RNA sequence: GAGACCGAUAGCGCACAAGUAGAGUGAUCGAAAGAUGAAAAGCACUUUGAAAAGAGGGUUAAAUAGCACGUGAAAUUGUUGA
RNA sequence: UGAAGCCAGAGGAAACUCUGGUGGAGGCUCGCAGCGGUUCUGACGUGCAAAUCGAUCGUCAAAUCUGAGCAUGGGGGCGAA
RNA sequence: CGUGAGCCCGGGUCGAACGGCCUCUAGUGCAGAUCUUGGUGGUAGUAGCAAAUACUUCAAUGAGAACUUGAAGGACCGAAGUGGGGAAAGGUUCCAUGUGAACAGCGGUUGGACAUGGGUUAGUCGAUCCUAAGCCAUAGGGAAGUUCCGUUUCAAAGGGGCAGUGCCCCGUGUGGCGAAAGGGAAGCCGGUUAACAUUCCGGCACCUGGAUGUGGGUUUUGCGCGGCAACGCAACUGAACGCGGAGACGACGGCGGGGGCCCCGGGCAGAGUUCUCUUUUCUUCUUAACGGUCUAUCACCCUGAAAACAGUUUGUCUGGAGAUAGGGUUUAAUGGCCGGAAGAGCCCGACACUUCUGUCGGGUCCGGUGCGCUCUCGACGUCCCUUGAAAAUCCGCGGGAGGGAAUAAUUCUCACGCCAGGUCGUACUCAUAACCGCAGCAGGUCUCCAAGGUGAACAGCCUCUGGUUGAUAGAACAAUGUAGAUAAGGGAAGUCGGCAAAAUAGAUCCGUAACUUCGGGAAAAGGAUUGGCUCUAAGGGUUGGACAACCAACUUAGAACUGGUACGGACAGGGGGAAUCUGACUGUCUAAUUAAAACAUAGCAU
RNA sequence: AUUAACGAGAUUCCCACUGUCCCUAUCUACUAUCUAGCGAAACCACAGCCAAGGGAACGGGCUUGGCAGAAUCAGCGGGGAA
RNA sequence: AAACUUUCAACAACGGAUCUCUUGGUUCUGGCAUCGAUGAAGAACGCAGCGAAAUGCGAUAGGUAAUGUGAAUUGCAGAAUUCAGUGAAUCAUCGAAUCUUUGAACGCACAUUGCGCUCGCCAGUAUUCUGGCGAGCAUGCCUGUUCGAGCGUCAUUU
């Protein structure tokens, strides 16, 4: 809601920088296995479970 | 089965009396000096209406006689009482309607109510719309009186027990046919949730004793021992008779 | 009507986050935690569920502190400086 | 045209504290007004009757009127009305005079 | 420190960002997923296409190893032949 | 639709009885939203839907409907059963 | 090769280990267990992608356009909306730029998708403060214990003054949590962004707390005057303690006042139509918080003393406990006027301009009506065996403690002047796509604002402001369907059964039985009328003395004329009667096969 | 036992009314139908023409006969003891 | 005859079996005894040049000090003065520190980044008001200190 608790607040704004693509440079690491981003959320898939 | 209906009554909590609108209880103001030896006089203020309860009471308000503060206090309202009447309450006070006299100093015959058994038990007999308590005769020796009560019990209490003169006021309340499951309804909604009661004898085995069978009917007698066991006692309880009178 | 249309009469949020555990588990109208037990000081948990201890036990965390103690062990808790160090 | 309006507060409801009055504004566009609950006059403490004299305020905003705004100059002031200040003398006066009479008839 | 143990549907649920992703209001429930090559040398450049890509051409011992990557069975499918 | 109460007029010896208004009572009545769910035993019945859709229907000033906060916890609760 | 389980060889692929023989060892041999896990078929390019009325033309973009965009046309929601806001819930879905794949059960250049950036500004809104139902500490008491009870008790419980201690005063009693819908200090208008606004900008205010100066007021027998009174004035001392008020309260009914909306005239401007007609159809013509000032129901005060009783409401109440009448005081504004404030906003017209979007001129008016709608206020009234929260907080009064100038003090409840107002939320959706239902699901989910016509009416139907044109499409029109319908003559012969459908239906007038608890039945049953046009009559207000003049909008009644005898012309809208069984009635339940005669109820009895 | 009023309660009859019926016919919309795109599921020992006989006493298979000619589309509800 | 259906082979598909491996598991054996109010285990939020997760760390934040080694890190520039360096590194060791909000969690609460009280310093005309900074204020129990209460009680004055 608009009524956002500031606690609540703190653990959106934790959840949106978590939601981002990898680095490109990253997958060129010389024994990397990292590919992409699986613990990626949208709002239309996955709840936040707050 | 389970546990039946009476059974749940006494754990509580949707079984509680409802109370948000009952302000302070009605009973006497606590015996002390001046009543004991004389009389103090109190002034009604007004006569309120007590949700629940079927008789008005009565806030009236005295001087402290040690503080400089008025104590207020709310009295069970007697037939002829009026707002701006002066209230008599001791040893001394005169046999008027409405005055508080110990029961030692009021002739055999009278009419009294708010009775208490015990010195010091600020009311406790005879509390409802047109109920009284009669002086039927006084023992000296001993400082005891023997009174009537309202169910037609005589009973002997200390003379020093104090009591209102008059009869309570609303008389005549349950002469009036209620006439709608409405009316029943509003006159439990404020005491508590015990309305309305589905019979027994409608129900299954496991809800109640008179519960099942292919017809309607109570499997043994109605009359349950004085001692059953909490969940057998779902009848008349420990009649000396039944059947018309 | 107990499912699909009962399911849209659901915005009530019985649970909400803890202090202590940090799951949506504090009973909001009890105010006590469903996993750790928290109005309490001993926290919850029972041998009849091993799987709940194993998520909640010692090695599950930083171990911000424990860590450092088996190296303090093993050199016998030192205290001082290594013999002649630069600056007091 | 169309000429409906909103809530200017989150407050959906209509409640008692969520009370408005439609005003135009001079930019010509019909808006609400949130306004408080309108005041009670002080009543009389013996008979309970609107003091004459006294405005009809919300509690708090009788901390900013003056003093002689907020009562009448009588005995009384902005307490009790006049018929009743009027009784309370004579109660008073006459009830003490008893008084005096039934004691002289005592030692007498 | 070892083994007449198991060897990626086995061995602990987890050989991997595993008590993770995910489910449940909650107590709790709980996976799947290893392997290019010795070395990225991970296909420059030309041409068709809007593009993905294709065809040449090149790297490599090998692309009948092209990141959908060691080998590549069967079920099932396409073309050719009988 | 029109209960008490109120106004005017008429009849009668009286008791009292009639007439016209006013008034606006009722767990009254027709009926829209809301609430419910009688029939078609209609549609659908690997559905829009793990119970919905259409018409028809019950109630509709109250024993009506309803949000949030709170209480009752498993041989326990709660139940116009 | 072997009877066989199997063994061996040749050919192709592959790239790092493996085999025979003798003993030892075992998690050692699969066709099944509605076996387990993973993968793949036929069915099969099949069922299907059919509720919510509906789309078409041109142009641009683009490789590609039914579902991108602009323009034009045609439609729908039709104010209890497909509109404008919010509460819960969600969490970046908000905005800009760009886009290969995947998703949007058809496409896609488009997107709530993907990628990169940006976006939420408060003394005045809310939380925060108070308490409610209730929950948890403390003192204590149980329990082996995790802990249970207890919330004022069988407790030595706390709160302030004066100069890190000293000295005083009171004490009945001594905690916290619990509402973004209850109680509550205080902000309005105009402008501004791609995305915020009672929050930013401009103007103009308000409250609280703390300091403190000037002016004014009071006082030289110390704490104001006026009025008969209701009370008034810019101030005009007031300690402990006590008293009172506000906060603070139900549902419904008609009535009166006010704001907004609707409606009708005239005027100034602009647009539409103009074969003809219409002095015509439509649109703008606005005034916030706040500071004053003048009025508005009840009520109260003074004079006076009423029957021939009077005043008086739609509603019958008031009056020797003082009415009518006359004169006054006062609570109550969402009322008039002034400031705010025309300098704002809005509407026209004339020129600038490369952009910056610039300048100038004119205007922004005056009335009426109403069982109209909505909100609100007020005085009455009805109902109750139903009487419809509490606390924080603020104020008044009683009381008279202390203090206070005659040369300066003093009320800092008067005016102005000074300083400060911390923390968190603030974007967006609020749903036939942002919530829950496995989903972009015909389901479910609380609330505010609510135009015109017809009409009794937030009935149905059509339209305006606003918003959509979204739901796979194209062509044919077989059977069988689903939905909507009509049928000659008969009229329930169909069927377990009039199931389904049809018929009746609004308003006005007439007429209305048995039975009855006398209240009903009853809309009983059953009849007649209804359009259009031209008239006539009745039902009012204001100012001047059975009159005259100037206004007003609806309702009812009567009569001619008229028509393919049609007229509640669509919409909307009771079928009825005679009985039997059963439950008195209103009400309730088996969410998702049983709504009933079952449950409940009032009444009776124990 | 009787009951006025009330009843989406059960029952019988009468009036009106009608496609329930004699006895069917016709019209409209959306499907079904064909096309472009997209595209499942249940089920499945192997399969799929009968008559009689016998047989676990009702066969698609066995025995004796009848017969029997690619590949298909729209319907259908006898059989597959579906 | 083709199509279609069925069978086999080559090639190409779908799928991930088989073979080989392995910074993993499992079992056995040997040695050791070390959490926390000096604030533990756990939780939340943050910290990198370019990081989402993992790992590490805490506003001194993919870390500082100290010691040892001795020339790196690595996906790109950035360190080339760090080349006698008096010293690189995501190194090893680790005895000094830092250690946000919490949590037995301790001023009262907490569904609030809420509400308080005491002391000291600084600024605002300020012992009282406002703001900033620092140090504090839980409960039970123990020993002692000091201040008290009770005709429980002793003696004296009186
Ligand atoms: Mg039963
Ligand atoms: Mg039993
Ligand atoms: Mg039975
Ligand atoms: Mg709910
Ligand atoms: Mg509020
Ligand atoms: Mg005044
Ligand atoms: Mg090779
Ligand atoms: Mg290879
Ligand atoms: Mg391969
Ligand atoms: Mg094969
Ligand atoms: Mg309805
Ligand atoms: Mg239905
Ligand atoms: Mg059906
Ligand atoms: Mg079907
Ligand atoms: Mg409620
Ligand atoms: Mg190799
Ligand atoms: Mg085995
Ligand atoms: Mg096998
Ligand atoms: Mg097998
Ligand atoms: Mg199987
Ligand atoms: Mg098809
Ligand atoms: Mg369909
Ligand atoms: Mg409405
Ligand atoms: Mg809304
Ligand atoms: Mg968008
Ligand atoms: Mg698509
Ligand atoms: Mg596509
Ligand atoms: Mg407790
Ligand atoms: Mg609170
Ligand atoms: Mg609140
Ligand atoms: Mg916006
Ligand atoms: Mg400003
Ligand atoms: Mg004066
Ligand atoms: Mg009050
Ligand atoms: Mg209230
Ligand atoms: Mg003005
Ligand atoms: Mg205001
Ligand atoms: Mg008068
Ligand atoms: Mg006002
Ligand atoms: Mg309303
Ligand atoms: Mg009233
Ligand atoms: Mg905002
Ligand atoms: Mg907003
Ligand atoms: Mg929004
Ligand atoms: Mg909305
Ligand atoms: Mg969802
Ligand atoms: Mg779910
Ligand atoms: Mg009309
Ligand atoms: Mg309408
Ligand atoms: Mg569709
Ligand atoms: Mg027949
Ligand atoms: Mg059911
Ligand atoms: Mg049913
Ligand atoms: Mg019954
Ligand atoms: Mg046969
Ligand atoms: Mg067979
Ligand atoms: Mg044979
Ligand atoms: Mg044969
Ligand atoms: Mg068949
Ligand atoms: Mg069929
Ligand atoms: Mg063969």
């Amino acid at each position: 809601p608009s009524h956002k608790t500031f606690r609540v607040k703190q653990k959106l704004a934790k959840a949106q920088k978590q939601n981002r693509p990898i680095p490109q440079w990253i997958r060129l690491r010389t024994g990397n296995t990292i590919r992409y981003n699986a613990k990626r959320r949208h709002w239309r898939k996955t709840r936040l479970g707050l | 089965g389970r546990v039946i209906r009476n059974q749940r009554k006494g754990r509580g909590s949707i079984f509680t009396a409802n109370t948000r609108l009952n302000k302070a209880p009605a009973k006497f103001r606590s015996l002390d000096y001046a009543e004991r030896h004389g009389y103090i006089r109190g002034v009604v203020k007004e006569i309120i209406h007590d949700p629940g309860r079927g008789a008005p009471l009565a806030r009236v308000v005295f001087n402290s006689p040690y503080k400089f503060k008025k104590q207020r206090e709310t009295f069970i309202a007697n037939e002829g009482m009026y707002t701006g009447q002066f209230i008599y309450a001791g040893k001394n006070a005169a046999l008027t309607v409405g005055n508080v006299l110990p029961l030692g100093s009021v002739p055999e015959g009278t009419v009294v109510s708010n009775v208490e058994e015990k010195v010091g038990d600020r009311g406790a007999i005879g509390r409802t719309s047109g109920n009284y308590v009669t002086v039927v005769g006084h023992n000296p020796e001993e400082g005891k009186t023997r009174i009537k009560l309202p169910s037609g019990a005589k009973k002997v209490v200390s003379s020093s027990a104090r009591g209102m003169i008059g009869i309570v006021a609303g008389g005549g309340r349950t002469d009036k046919p209620l006439l709608k499951a409405s009316r029943a309804k509003h006159k439990f909604a404020v005491k508590r949730n015990s309305w309305p009661k589905t019979r027994g004898v409608a129900m299954n085995p496991v809800d109640h004793p008179h519960g099942g069978g292919n017809h309607q009917h109570i499997g043994k007698a109605s009359t349950i021992s004085r001692y059953a066991a909490q969940g057998q006692k779902a009848g008349l309880i420990a009649a000396r008779r039944t059947g018309l009178l | 009507t107990k499912g699909t249309s009962s399911f849209g009469k659901r915005h009530t949020k019985t649970h909400g986050l803890c202090r202590r555990c940090g799951r949506r588990s504090l009973h909001n109208q009890k105010k006590v935690c469903a996993s750790c037990g928290y109005p309490a000081a001993k926290t919850r948990k029972y041998n009849w569920s091993e799987k709940a201890k194993r998520r909640k036990t010692t090695g599950t965390g930083r171990l911000r502190y424990l860590s450092t103690v088996s190296r303090k062990f093993k050199n016998g808790f030192q205290t001082g400086v290594p013999k002649g160090s630069k600056g007091p | 045209a169309s000429s409906r309006v909103t809530y200017r507060r989150r407050n959906p409801y209509n409640t008692t504290s969520n009370k408005t009055r439609i005003v135009k504004t001079p930019g010509g566009q019909l808006r609400v007004l949130h306004i408080k609950k309108r005041g009670t006059a002080p009543k009389c403490g013996d008979c309970g009757i609107k003091l004459p004299g006294v405005p009809a305020l919300r509690p708090r905003e009788y901390a900013q009127l003056s003093k002689p705004k907020k009562t009448v100059q009588r005995a009384y002031g902005g307490s009790r009305c006049g018929n009743c200040v009027r009784d309370r003398v004579v109660r008073a006066f006459l009830i003490e005079e008893q008084k005096i009479v039934k004691k002289v008839l005592k030692e007498q």
